[PDB]
């Protein structure tokens, strides 16, 4: 055992527990910090520089979600949004902050609340719409909320909005709520959205690989926006939902006021993980 | 006879252990300590010959989570509403953004009715949008009185308000509901500690997430730290989350969850079991 093989060896250790700790899926850990291991191996006599290491490590984190800054400006208009994900995770919230970012860049948004479970959904996107003055579009004694999106969707083109963002309820898919999944499926196939968005707590731990994939194969992912960074949570369990989808992460939520959302930056959030 | 235990006969069955606590969300730090606990309890022990080693070991820890667990547990707090004095019995209800503290008391009012206990709800979120008119629709369907308190209240107000109402009304129970805040935010932790005051709570619950990983410990240690509360709800366990943070909170704060949420309906709530939660991990 060489004394580099041995520094090779450790590094990779304590890199595990990190990224474990940190809240990373643990298969995947061992999986990415296999390859970071065979490139320590194969990659630059010489002993340990933990320099040189820990440069592979952020290469192959970053290559784990891509490099390029998120484009965040839509590709043609009107440009359809709709938004996925857990109960609770700051769908609704965050749809308000989006019609936000985006207004204060000069579109015209409509917002559309398409959620019919929750209590007071759609009282709530009302109150952020009329906060930020959007247009929200809703129809609170409807129980189909496919035909409130589509009758939304279409509405808003006409009135020739660019921007236009689809509110949905929360769902995780699981037992019962496989159906919310199939549901979910035929919004995405009636809607034929532009973007969907899964929008993820910061704080989720080890269901969120297997989570995403659920979602991933009823509607394809596009986008990821992680939510409530402003808190504790390290994070590792939104990169795993981003490895399990492929999706691009674009934004992060940094508190619960309608202007706290920002485009996502790779490096820090990779230092964050640690 | 009987063979003795050393490291060695251990370590592959620890690491299965290792990672089969990692994945049900038992952090990392309580996994490890948990788990060196259980090497040393066995280093050094006999055994039958003809006896799997790993059985004893998998056994050995199933048992040290039950009493971990077990030890923790307080009285019913039906039991302890129904033998108080207290008119009313004063809940309140706290914890970060999106966890499922309205839901959660909706569902509590829901149980308390079935064991015949009067209830009211304070409207304590003065900030979130809707957070008020969400609670009507629970209170209206389960036919329950909320107070809102007067136009522009805040949180403290209402809850005074929701405490008085109560007291002359003979109300059995009053439950608050707060916005969700930040452990790390010092000003509404402030506005929590506020309230705390102003209502003087006979039980508070810390309401956690279940798909949460190791955050959860940390917003529970926080809490204890900067405000304190009596037990925890762990909310959307069928999400297919183990649920690993209940031995987490047992272990490191001697804290006990009183509950689970299972679901968005009333019913969708069961109390917590130390034998029930170390099924759910171990099969
Ligand atoms: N601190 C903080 N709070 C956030 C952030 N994003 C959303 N929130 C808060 O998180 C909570 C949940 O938000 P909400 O929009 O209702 O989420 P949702 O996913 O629509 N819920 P539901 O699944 O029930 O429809 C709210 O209290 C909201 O203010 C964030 O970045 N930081
Ligand atoms: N599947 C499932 N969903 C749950 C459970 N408990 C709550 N929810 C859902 O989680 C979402 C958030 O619940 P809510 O009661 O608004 O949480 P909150 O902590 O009061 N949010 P806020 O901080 O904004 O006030 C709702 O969609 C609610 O139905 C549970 O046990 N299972
Ligand atoms: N009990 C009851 N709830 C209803 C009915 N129609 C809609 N809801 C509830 O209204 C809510 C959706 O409308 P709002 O977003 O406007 O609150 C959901 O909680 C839904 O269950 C009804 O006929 N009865
Ligand atoms: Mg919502
Ligand atoms: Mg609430």
């Amino acid at each position: 055992s060489t004394p580099y093989e041995k520094a090779v060896d450790e590094f990779i250790k304590d890199l595990q527990k990190s990224l474990i700790s940190s809240d990373v899926n643990v298969k995947l850990v061992f999986s990415l910090t296999a390859k970071i291991k065979e490139r320590l191996n194969k990659e630059k006599s010489v002993l340990e520089r933990k320099e040189w290491f820990i440069s592979i490590v952020y290469d192959e984190l970053s290559k784990l979600f891509g490099g390029k800054e998120p484009n965040v400006n839509p590709t043609k208009l009107p440009f359809i949004i709709m938004l996925v994900g857990v109960q609770g995770s700051g769908k609704t919230t965050t749809a308000g902050k989006l019609a936000y970012f985006y207004k204060k860049r000069g579109y015209k948004v409509g917002l559309v609340a398409a959620d019919v479970y929750r209590p007071a959904a759609y009282d709530q996107l009302l109150q952020l719409g009329n906060q930020i003055g959007v247009q929200v579009y809703g129809e609170p004694n409807n129980q189909n909320p496919i035909e409130i999106a589509k009758k939304g969707v279409d509405i808003f083109v006409k009135n020739k909005m660019d921007i236009i963002i689809v509110d949905t309820a929360g769902r995780h898919g699981y037992g019962e709520e496989t159906k919310l999944l199939e549901e979910m499926k035929e919004m995405y196939d009636v809607l034929k959205p532009d973007d969907v968005i899964l929008v993820i707590d910061a704080s989720i731990g080890q269901k969120a690989y297997d989570l995403a994939s659920r979602f991933h194969q009823a509607s394809p992912i596009g986008s990821v926006i992680i939510t409530k960074m402003d808190g504790t949570a390290k994070g590792g369990g939104a990169l795993s939902a981003v490895v399990a989808t492929g999706a691009t992460i674009k934004f992060i939520g940094t508190g619960e006021k309608i202007d706290e959302l920002e485009t996502f930056n790779a490096k820090r959030f990779v230092s964050r993980i640690l | 006879k009987y063979k003795t235990i050393k490291e060695d006969d251990l370590n592959d069955v620890i690491e299965e252990l290792r990672f089969q606590l990692l994945d049900s969300d038992v952090s990392y730090e309580v996994t490890e300590k948990i788990l060196e606990d259980l090497k040393n309890n066995l280093i050094g022990k006999k055994v039958s010959r003809r006896e799997e080693v790993e059985e004893i070991v998998i056994n050995t820890l199933k048992k040290s989570i039950t009493e971990i667990l077990t030890k923790n547990q307080k009285t019913d707090l039906i039991e302890k509403i129904r033998s108080s004095g207290k008119k009313p019995f004063v809940i309140i209800f706290f914890g970060v953004n999106g966890v499922g503290k309205t839901t959660t008391i909706a569902k509590v009012v829901n149980m308390l009715k079935k064991n015949n206990l009067s209830t009211i709800i304070a409207a304590s979120d003065t900030f979130r949008a809707a957070a008020q008119e969400q609670l009507a629709y629970h209170a209206s369907k389960l036919e329950v009185q909320l107070i809102r308190g007067k136009y522009g209240a805040d949180p403290a107000s209402v809850a005074f308000d929701a405490i008085s109402f109560a007291k002359s009304r003979n109300i059995d129970v009053v439950l608050i509901d707060t916005a969700g805040r930040m452990h790390i935010d010092s000003d509404l932790v402030e506005e929590l500690k506020k309230v705390l005051r102003i209502a003087k709570p006979d039980f508070r619950i810390l309401i956690l997430d279940s798909l949460a990983g190791s955050d959860a410990l940390e917003q529970a240690r926080h809490f204890e730290n900067n405000v304190g509360y009596d037990a925890v709800i762990l909310t959307k366990v069928d999400a297919d989350a183990k649920g690993g943070i209940a031995l987490s909170l047992a272990y490191e704060l001697k804290k006990p969850v009183v509950y689970m949420g299972v679901g968005q309906n009333y019913d969708d709530l069961i109390p917590f079991s130390p034998d029930w939660f170390v099924e759910r991990i171990f099969s």
